[PDB]
């Protein structure tokens, strides 16, 4: 059997402008397998609202999903993608990063 | 090498239940029912995948129960027999889209098993007209009053099966052609060389193999069970 | 353009919480336009673009058919592995299938697939010549060995030149707006002092489309593929594909360095300097 | 437009 | 939607071409199958065209494949009286492949062999009374009516091959129990 942990991407659809409305975007792909636990923070919070792709993989048959939900960005509120998967024996956080 | 289907022929009463086997061709995942009447196309009763029987036909009633509990052997169940059901019952398999069929098994639904009846058999020797006129010489064979019409015929020379020189009706010819039940004749035609037949020590046997009655079947009549049986007639050559 | 329709199945087992999991999704390009969900209260082939919305009923009440008979057979499929690697009946399990065509600009097939995949590595795959297998072990050579006797390959590969280009012509021209198209990415350069005396230099590419891209840094015309940082390209969610590539760059040094970017809906490969 | 006929591994 | 369609009936002269014609119900069917049936059971898979060939061809048997106008036929080159039965074309339906059927062509082969056409009657081999009336190597073209009064079985014609001399003969037999029946009138041929 192969495991494959995921890489983790959190970043915005659009340049973040504070005030503007655009997307936030978690990106999860080069796992294995599927069963996964995305969870898209505000200050901490979990974000309700949230969407994600249907399932779907690589040629290297690794699946990945996006997570988004839309949001008015600040420059003091913090932004942040929770995962967890059988690979992880804690879930890991990825804050946000306007320039990556 | 092919599929197999038992029994190749059964007669049950109308009102009783029945139970055909089909085993496909060994390791074929995808087993597939047909139905054929005399004269049309099969029309599809069901299809298992191993155990899991994926599709079934409306042409179903209730009574239709297939099984194939080990992904192996299959098995069709007809509760209350009716007329209606009387039909070739074919099996075939495939490993993915070829399908192989078997031998089919053979139904009628008769209201009572006292309608069922083995063939009289009897030969015709050759017009001495026919010896003059083409010096050959045709042999007739004529089996009458059988129900149902499930025979195979065939010649045995001196012993030996004749594969040439013959011909049998390709379809059983009924007594009483307008009704549904009634019983069945059929001929055939053995032609041999003038010469072959005017030797005396050449023996012309007609073998009809009936396929009729089990042991299991009930029968509380007077003349023989009408079982399963061959009936020959039989002539020797002449140089009359 | 070139073109292709891959059409993406997974099914995931779960001993004691009922049958196998499975979904499917279609793509043309890198433009998903269908899934199925066995978890879904649907049950049925659901829209997922707005430009397939426009096929008939006989196109969805079909195409459920198909994805639902598939489901059937992948879930056998998931029992078949599991005695072929004499694995126990307690553990989750996952089979993966991918398949689909390529045509070029006048239409014309170029390229047929149809591959699994089981707990996460290659099982058996058609060949490009889509006469013959690739069995990965033992227990896919029995696969290989059983469709090369049911003449599987002859039967998809009629599939594969027929109904499959087919699919992917009708596609390209009922969604012609969205799938003939390229967005050219917009591309720009980030300096990002770290010490005194470093920086990363951050290549960007936005808002293109089709997904494929090549990100390179040089230094003096040299390929810089070792001391380079590469994420994996992403999307947008709104049909537009985002990547960069990042140097860490001695202080001073800034213009030995350019970014070269190639892309379907570029004229030709852009190189990039810091200069701004 | 789906196949019309999976293969069983 | 529709039905498989194929003829009931089709007539050929032994050595002549037969052409079998089929229209089938979905273009999207990879492979379209030819089944062919002898006296008793056993559908025979005879030959089978995938729907990415114009053509197959397998010794005396030709498929051609129409995929867009879903127009399939089966040549056979030198047609033998042994190649007399019921072809049936067969395509899958649905998402497995259970097949349907056409409703069959049943093949007729006329030996091309000179008629000499004559009745002989034949006496039972146990010594009977009891007679059948032979009507053989009548003409290929022969309209042999079973029309009788319902005292009087007349069977259909069927060839028969006599392999060591080349000759193969149309016959056929009639009986009855009555008192009356002779075999001068017992034949009805109305040929043509």
């Amino acid at each position: 059997m192969i495991q494959r942990t995921p890489k983790i991407q959190v970043y915005s659809r659009h340049p973040a402008e504070n005030g503007k409305s655009n997307f936030l975007n978690c990106y999860v792909s080069g796992f294995h397998p599927s069963d996964i636990e995305v969870d898209l923070l505000k200050n901490g919070e979990r974000i309700e609202k949230v969407e994600h792709s249907d399932l779907s993989f690589s040629k290297d048959w690794s699946f990945y999903l996006l997570y988004y939900t839309e949001f008015t960005p600040t420059e003091k509120d913090e932004y942040a993608c929770r995962v967890n998967h059988v690979t992880l024996s804690q879930p890991k956080i990825v804050k946000w990063d306007r320039d990556m | 090498t092919g599929v197999s289907q038992d029994p190749r022929h059964k007669i049950t009463k109308r009102g009783q239940n029945v139970t055909f086997r089909c085993d496909p061709i060994s390791e074929h995942n995808r087993l597939y029912w047909y139905r054929q009447t005399l004269g049309q196309g099969p029309e599809f009763l069901t299809y298992f995948q191993n155990e899991a029987q994926l599709e079934k036909s409306r042409l179903l009633s209730d009574r239709f129960s297939a099984e194939r509990p080990k992904g192996s052997f299959s098995t069709l169940e007809i509760q209350r027999t009716e007329q209606g059901d009387s039909a070739m019952y074919l099996c075939a398999s495939s490993l993915h889209h070829e399908q192989y069929f078997g031998p089919g098994t053979r139904l009628t639904v008769t209201e009572d098993l006292k309608n069922v009846f083995p063939p009289e058999v009897a030969v015709f020797e050759p017009s001495e007209a026919e010896i003059s006129h083409t010096q050959k010489a045709t042999l007739v064979c004529l089996a009458t009053g059988f129900y149902p019409d499930h025979v195979e015929l065939s010649w045995w020379v001196n012993g030996k099966e004749v594969h040439s020189g013959v011909c049998t009706d390709p379809q059983p010819l009924k007594e009483q052609p307008a009704l549904n039940d009634s019983r069945y004749a059929l001929s055939s035609r053995l032609r041999v060389s003038a010469t072959f037949w005017q030797d005396p020590r050449n023996h012309f046997r007609c073998q009809v193999q009936f396929y009729g009655l089990s042991e299991n079947d009930e029968w509380t009549q007077d003349r023989a069970k009408p079982v399963t049986q061959i009936v020959s007639a039989e002539a020797w050559g002449r140089a009359d | 353009g070139s073109h292709s329709m891959r059409y993406f199945s997974t099914s995931v087992s779960r001993p004691g919480r009922g049958e196998p999991r499975f979904i499917a999704v279609g793509y043309v390009d890198d433009t998903q336009f269908v899934r199925f969900d066995s978890d879904a209260a649907s049950q049925r082939m659901e829209p997922r673009a707005p430009w397939i919305e426009q096929e008939g009923p006989e196109y969805w009440d079909e195409e459920t058919g198909k994805v639902k008979a598939h489901s059937q057979t992948d879930r056998e499929n998931l029992r078949i592995a599991l005695r072929y690697y004499n694995q126990s009946e307690a553990g989750s399990h996952t089979l993966q299938m991918m398949f689909g065509c390529d045509v070029g600009s006048d239409g014309r097939f170029l390229r047929g697939y149809h591959q699994y995949a089981y707990d996460g590595k290659d099982y058996i795959a058609l060949k490009e010549d889509l006469r013959s297998w690739t069995a990965a072990d033992m227990a896919a050579q029995i696969t290989k060995r059983k469709w090369e006797a049911a003449h599987v390959a002859e039967q998809q590969r009629a599939y594969l030149e027929g109904t499959c280009v087919d699919g992917l012509r009708r596609y390209l021209e009922n969604g012609k707006e969205t799938l003939q198209r390229t967005d050219p990415p917009k591309t720009h350069m980030t300096h990002h002092p770290i010490s005194d005396h470093e920086a990363t230099l951050r290549c960007w590419a936005l808002g293109f489309y089709p997904a494929e891209i090549t990100l390179t840094w040089q230094r003096d015309g040299e390929d810089q593929t070792q001391d380079t940082e590469l994420v994996e390209t992403r999307p947008a969610g709104d049909g537009t594909f985002q990547k960069w590539a990042a140097v860490v760059v001695p202080s001073g040094e800034e213009q030995r360095y350019t970014c070269h970017v190639q892309h379907e809906g570029l004229p030709k490969p852009l190189t990039l300097r810091w200069e701004p | 437009l789906w196949m019309r006929l999976l293969p069983l591994l | 939607g529709e039905d498989v369609e194929q003829s009931l009936f089709l007539s050929v002269r032994e050595g002549d071409s037969s052409v079998i014609n089929c229209t089938y119900t979905d273009s999207s069917s990879t492979y379209l199958y030819w089944y062919k049936q002898e006296p008793g059971a056993g559908l025979q898979l005879l030959t089978y065209i995938f729907s990415n060939m114009d053509m197959k061809q397998d010794q005396r048997l030709t498929v051609l494949l129409n995929k867009k106008d879903k127009h399939l036929s089966l040549r056979i080159a030198d047609t033998q009286t042994g190649d007399s039965a019921i072809y049936f074309c067969a395509e899958p339906s649905g998402n497995t492949g259970k097949l349907i059927f056409g409703q069959g062509t049943t093949l007729q082969v006329k030996p091309i062999q000179n008629p000499d056409p004559a009745v002989y009657q034949l006496r039972d081999s146990k010594s009977s009374d009891k007679s059948v009336c032979l009507f053989t190597d009548f003409d290929s073209q022969t309209n042999v009516s079973q029309s009788k009064d319902s005292d009087v079985y007349i069977t259909d014609k069927c060839v028969l091959d006599m392999r060591s001399m080349d000759f193969k003969s149309n016959s056929a037999v009639a009986w009855s129990n009555k008192s009356d029946f002779a075999c001068a009138n017992a034949f009805n041929n109305s040929i043509i």
